[PDB]
């Protein structure tokens, strides 16, 4: 498992470092780290390979290294067009590479705005149809990046979660939705379920109960 | 310039198959290892398969072994992905991708197509179930309440949602749909209204799914 920060921010002209680690083990030169950039609506582009080699035409402001057992991409003097998803790829074993989950880099262009979160429990109607969907709606945030975690009582729940990529609203802030599917018995048998939304290091958690 | 143009994707049912094809141009195709790499709706990149210059050596991601077959034709300048025995996993954007060839062991991807979407959808045309989201004021401004409709499990896009036959337009937020692992869409529409109106004003969401010729007008009531 290759690990990258879900999202990071930088001001125009600022400096930011993205990292790329392994869940089990240290990243070293023989993982031959590669970095790819994906600007919105475009195909990925090769930035850096062999840890620190820039591909032809890549600006010098992009630098690759290994530090503290992780691969690192440093952007020094960030430009608006550097707003993109960055993917690292590590070589662990033949025949190919493993990718990190990607880091969404926002180059700040408006003030930060915290998300509003609304959580709806399953309707009685839906339960009568032998299904159960919790609905977590997230609006008015910037940067347009959040992480959503669900809990059954106090325990994390992974399976049955569908979450949208954030999209720009009318007002230029972002919105996203997350849904948790449960059986009616799961819904009834737990004390509560929670939707936890993380945005720029702050968390908002709403909880509903049968 | 280099072009890698993917075709042959699109909608497929779980029991079906697809033959993706990449038309390569603007470079000597036969000189390079070629790859498929995919990107799932809201996820990262995943290498799928590669093939050596002359086609005698192929490699696969563990999870596609025995299901997909990569092949190439150096005269037609094509790379092919035969996708059989499909899974929800397979819904993704599929990129045709050149290995720069710097290394014998490490694929380094220097040229990517725009990709073509594959959706493994359990139904070709399905109308939504519509569930009411009973009003709550826990997360709204004082004196208001948020109520909505969950528009679940429809295909293909789009649906339209109005409130009170178009007579309520203020405070409406219809969220972008999620494409679920089942290959069906779900969305929510939420309207914020005065809390005092909950006793007096009828709220109905008008859902229209033209592809399935389905219309649902769901009354959303307080849930005492
Ligand atoms: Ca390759």
């Amino acid at each position: 498992v290759v690990t990258q920060e879900p999202s990071l921010t930088v001001s125009p002209g600022g400096t930011v470092t993205l990292t790329c680690g392994l869940k089990s083990g240290s990243v070293t030169s023989t993982n031959f780290p590669t970095w790819y950039q994906q600007t919105p609506g475009q195909a990925p582009r090769l930035l850096i390979y062999n840890t620190n080699t820039r591909h032809s035409g890549v600006p010098s402001r992009f630098s690759g290294s290994i530090s503290e057992n992780k691969a690192a991409l440093t952007i020094t003097g960030a430009q608006p067009e550097d707003e993109a998803e960055y993917f690292c790829a590590l070589f662990i074993s033949n025949p190919s590479v493993e990718f990190g989950g990607g880091t969404q880099l926002t180059v700040l262009s408006q003030p930060k705005a915290a998300p509003s979160v609304t959580l709806f429990p399953p309707s009685s109607e839906e339960l009568q149809a032998n299904k159960a969907t919790l609905v977590c709606l997230i609006s008015d945030f910037y940067p347009g990046a959040v992480t959503v975690a669900w809990k059954a009582d106090s325990s994390p729940v992974k399976a049955g979660v569908e979450t949208t990529t954030p999209s720009k609203q009318s007002n230029n802030k972002y919105a996203a939705s997350s849904y948790l599917s449960l059986t009616p018995e799961q819904w009834k048998s737990h004390r509560s379920y929670s939707c936890q939304v993380t945005h720029e290091g702050s968390t908002v958690e709403k909880t509903v109960a049968p | 310039e280099v072009q890698l143009v993917e075709s042959g994707g699109g909608l497929v049912q779980p029991g079906g198959s697809l033959r993706l094809s990449c038309a390569a141009s603007g470079f000597t195709f036969s000189v390079y290892y070629m790859n498929w790499v995919r990107q799932a709706p809201g996820k990262g990149l995943e290498w799928v398969s590669d093939i050596n210059n002359e086609g005698g050596t192929t490699y696969y991601a563990d999870s596609v072994k025995g299901r997909f077959t990569i092949s190439r034709d150096n005269a037609k300048n094509t790379l092919t992905l035969q996708m059989n025995s499909l899974k929800p996993e397979d819904t993704a954007l599929y990129y045709c991708v050149r290995d720069a060839g710097y290394s014998n062991h490490v694929p380094i991807f220097d040229s990517w197509g725009q990709g073509t979407q594959v959706i493994v959808a359990s139904a070709s045309t399905k109308g939504p179930s519509v569930f009411p989201l009973a009003p709550s004021s826990k997360s709204t401004s004082g004196g208001t309440a948020a109520l909505g409709c969950l528009v679940k499990d429809y295909f293909p896009e789009p649906v339209t949602v109005s409130w009170n036959s178009g007579a309520l337009t203020s405070g409406v937020h219809t969220f972008p749909a999620v494409l679920q692992s089942s290959g069906l869409y779900s969305l929510s529409s939420v309207v914020t209204v005065p809390s005092s109106s909950l006793g007096t004003q009828t709220y109905i969401c008008n859902v229209n799914h033209k592809p399935s010729n389905t219309k649902v007008d769901k009354k959303v009531e307080p849930k005492s």
